[PDB]
């Protein structure tokens, strides 16, 4: 479980622009700011190999 | 649940943000964007509740 990859972002990311970041998105209208909720999320998630 | 009733929409407005805009949502389900980007959105086939 150890391989992560990002399922959500604030925008596209452009061709070699290697991105690290951990920020959590808000896609629902609570502002969440640091925690998970109601379409908000942590970007990084893990293949299940 | 063991016998629902059947629906589906008939090019009816899709206002679809009113899920998260109403006070009385207390359960969700996705495979996409949040509510008010299935405001943003329309298909062929609208199987319904």
């Amino acid at each position: 479980y150890n391989y992560r990859y990002r399922l959500f972002r604030k925008s596209n990311l452009k061709p070699f622009e290697r991105d690290i970041s951990t920020e959590i998105y808000q896609a629902g209208s609570k502002p969440c700011n640091g925690v998970e909720g109601f379409n908000c999320y942590f970007p990084l998630q893990s293949y299940g190999f | 649940v063991y016998a629902w009733n059947r629906k589906r929409i008939s090019n009816c407005v899709a206002d679809y943000s009113v899920l998260y805009n109403s006070a009385s949502f207390s359960t969700f389900k996705c495979y996409g964007v949040s509510p008010t980007k299935l405001n943003d959105l329309c298909f062929t086939n609208v199987y319904a509740d």
